[PDB]
Formats: structure tokens, C-alpha cells, sequence
């Protein structure tokens, strides 16, 4: 076995951006893995594809995956709504860890945010399950459209996702 | 602050 990669399209205001591909820790998160990997292919019948990045804010984060709702309030796992913290054996470390966001002890759902920084504060809290494999320079001009406060400038969407490996 | 959360959004 390998960890799953994962790729996501990235588009502003329509126009496409470029990819951008992730390996899944599956060997250390099973279950947070394989969360991710299936809403990005859309095998349950929903996912990523076409949701967007709904608050960015240059220097710390990008998170997106609230596909029900569209506005950050929603999203669910493939597992029903929420789902526990699987561990905290991985950390915050730097640019490119994806994680999950949550609403405190285990309430994951779909949401997840891509680290431009090392966010230490958050280790213990949220689930580290990926990196970035490519394209953190598109990370980077996505953060162009953030602000301190989160509002994008510009519409952030996953024009297309899914698994290569 | 800088928090992820999904719900209430804090500083």
C-alpha cells in the first residue's frame, strides 16, 4: 500500500488556477484519510467538486469544505455528520500541513484548512492528515484573495478534485 | 484571533 494522492483544481472567479496535490496520511489517520479521499472523489454521491475556499487569511490558512451549506456553517463526513479525533500524533509544522477544522473535541465533518505557516497552537486540537505534494505555489496566489479578517476577494472554488494514486 | 472553527467563527 501508499498513501492516497489527491488533486484539487483550483479556479478564481471561473478562470482556472491551477492543481494542487496532497498525500494522505492514511498510514497514521485511517479514518481522516479516507474522509478526505472519498468526498474528493465523489464516490458517496457528494464531496468537493465545486465547493469553495470560504475564508482565507494571508500568512496562517485557507479553508474550504463546507459543500452543504457553501457558506462555512456546513459540510458532513462520510461517516454521517461528525466523527471523533482519530489522534495528535502529527503537528502543525509548517506550510502545506492539511488539517481539520472543527467546533472543539470531536466534531469533524468535512471542513479542513491548508497551513501557509507553522500554527502551533492549534496542535492537540485539530487532526493533521495531509501535505501539500505539489503546487504550493498555487497555495501562495490563493492567498493573494484572503484578508485579516477571512472574506476572499474573489470566488475560490475547487473547479475539480479527485484521487490519482 | 487565528482559530479554524465551523460555526462561531472567533477573533
Amino acid at each position: 500500500m501508499v498513501n492516497p494522492t489527491v488533486f484539487f483544481d483550483i479556479a478564481v472567479d471561473g478562470e482556472p488556477l491551477g492543481r494542487v496535490s496532497f498525500e494522505l496520511f492514511a498510514d497514521k489517520v485511517p479514518k481522516t484519510a479516507e474522509n478526505f479521499r472519498a468526498l474528493s472523489t465523489g464516490e458517496k454521491g457528494f464531496g468537493y467538486k465545486g465547493s469553495c475556499f470560504h475564508r482565507i487569511i494571508p500568512g496562517f490558512m485557507c479553508q474550504g469544505g463546507d459543500f452543504t451549506r457553501h457558506n462555512g456553517t456546513g459540510g458532513k463526513s462520510i461517516y454521517g455528520e461528525k466523527f471523533e479525533d482519530e489522534n495528535f500524533i502529527l503537528k502543525h509544522t509548517g506550510p502545506g500541513i492539511l488539517s481539520m477544522a472543527n467546533a472543539g473535541p470531536n466534531t469533524n465533518g468535512s471542513q479542513f484548512f491548508i497551513c501557509t505557516a507553522k500554527t502551533e497552537w492549534l496542535d492537540g486540537k485539530h487532526v493533521v492528515f495531509g501535505k501539500v505534494k505539489e503546487g504550493m505555489n498555487i497555495v501562495e496566489a490563493m492567498e493573494r484573495f484572503g484578508s485579516r479578517n477571512g472574506k476572499t476577494s474573489k470566488k475560490i472554488t475547487i473547479a475539480d478534485c479527485g484521487q490519482l494514486e | 484571533x487565528l482559530l479554524v472553527t465551523v460555526g462561531l467563527v472567533l477573533a
